[PDB]
């Protein structure tokens, strides 16, 4: 079964590259939101 | 020879406490690992 | 102000994280199979382009 369409790309790996870039941007924003949101867990670490 | 025999009897007395101190080391390793897995804020004055 | 913030800045310690692994293997060399065997899975997916998976690391000392 045919696996060569990536080399048969007329526009070059840019479309795959931009898809990967979108994925990394989404995950980076998600983890950035988590980091500031997850920061609240340090409150318990720190007794009265 | 009095000084030497005093040193020898002192280290002989230490011989008995050697095993108790070794089991103290083991149980304190256990307690420290439990405290770490209990996630307690170790004081700055803590000696590791 | 702050204080409640500045006390929170002295968190006790941190565990290692953010590690990454890079590899090359020729097409259909079992590279995907052996990568997925590291974490124990029998087989992942043999595809095209960069692939991504995990590395299940557990430390009993740190739990």
């Amino acid at each position: 079964f045919y696996r060569n369409a990536l080399t048969r790309m007329p526009d070059g790996p840019v479309a795959l590259e931009e898809s990967y870039s979108a994925v990394m941007g989404i995950v980076s924003e998600v983890e950035q939101y988590v980091k500031v949101w997850l920061q609240y867990q340090c409150l318990w670490d720190m007794q009265a | 020879t009095s000084d030497a025999v005093t040193f020898i009897t002192y280290v002989q007395s230490l011989k008995r406490k050697i095993k108790q101190f070794e089991k103290q080391v083991e149980l304190y390793r256990n307690g420290q690992r439990l405290l770490e897995k209990q996630r307690f804020q170790f004081p700055p004055s803590w000696l590791y | 102000s702050s204080i409640l913030s500045e006390v929170s800045t002295r968190a006790r310690s941190k565990l290692p994280s953010g590690k990454n692994i890079l590899v090359f293997g020729e097409d259909g060399s079992g590279k995907t199979t052996l990568m997925t065997k590291l974490q124990g899975a029998e087989h992942g997916k043999k595809g095209r382009g960069l692939e991504y998976l995990y590395l299940s690391v557990h430390d009993e000392d740190r739990d």
